[PDB]
Order: C-alpha cells, then sequence, then structure tokens
C-alpha cells in the first residue's frame, strides 16, 4: 500500500 | 453469537508517539511506539485478549500481537503509513474491533503525539 516519506 | 443483556462501554485511546533523528545502520530516521490504552486507566486484560498491529509491507513480519499491556509496539523506521488495530476479546461471542491509525512521524520540535479516542462497546453478563 502507500508509506511516503517527508 | 450476540449478547442477550448488559451493555458495555470502555473508552480507549490509541495512536503513536514518534521521536525524530533516530541512521547510519539502516537509513531510519525515527523511532515510533503504536499503542491502545483505555481512556482511563483500568486492568483491560479483564477482557482484552490481544491486540493486533498490522504494519506496511516494508516491515519484516508486519503482523505484531501483543497479549498483556502495555499494548504497544515500538518500532524505527522512515515512512508514515496506516496501521490496522484489532483488538481481541476474551469472550468467544465479543467480535473483535478493528482501528485503522496513521502513523505520524513529523521544523524545529523532535516528537510528535498523534492520538485518538474511541470506545468499545461490549456486553456484559446481566448479573
Amino acid at each position: 500500500a502507500r508509506k511516503s516519506a517527508p | 453469537g450476540r449478547v442477550k443483556g448488559v451493555t458495555i462501554v470502555k473508552p480507549i485511546v490509541y495512536g503513536n508517539v514518534a521521536r525524530y533523528f533516530g541512521r547510519e545502520e539502516d537509513g531510519h530516521t525515527h523511532q515510533w511506539t503504536v499503542y491502545v490504552k483505555p481512556y482511563r486507566n483500568e486492568d483491560m486484560s479483564a477482557y482484552v485478549k490481544k491486540i493486533q498491529f498490522k504494519l506496511h509491507e516494508s516491515y519484516g513480519n508486519p503482523l505484531r500481537v501483543v497479549t498483556k499491556p502495555p499494548y504497544e509496539i515500538t518500532e524505527t523506521g522512515w515512512g508514515e503509513f496506516e496501521i490496522i488495530i484489532k483488538i481481541f476479546f476474551i469472550d468467544p461471542n465479543e467480535r473483535p474491533v478493528t482501528l485503522y491509525h496513521l502513523l505520524k512521524l513529523f521544523l524545529g520540535k523532535k516528537t510528535v503525539v498523534s492520538e485518538f479516542y474511541d470506545e468499545m462497546i461490549f456486553q456484559d453478563p446481566t448479573a
């Protein structure tokens, strides 16, 4: 799924 | 299986804390703890059997399970993602509760707390 860094 | 008696509301708090700059071993930027606790303190083992924290697939072993208080999972990471928290009950006819929590990690301040209130509606025996 979605995993987002800064 | 559905109860025939008195209804119990147990309020809870769930979410995470995270602390920043914490990298050479693995490029990680944050330590964080995701957790469920009662709103007012009480031995939540009276009725919780176990709590599952399902993490993003980038984690080795994304399924984490805790059976005794405190119901928390601590980890390090680089990213924000949605965590599924599933609460299972000692009584086998009380169906599980599924929570969803977006893990928050992050400019001067180092720590972040993202915390939500909910309520578990059990049903108790009608003594």
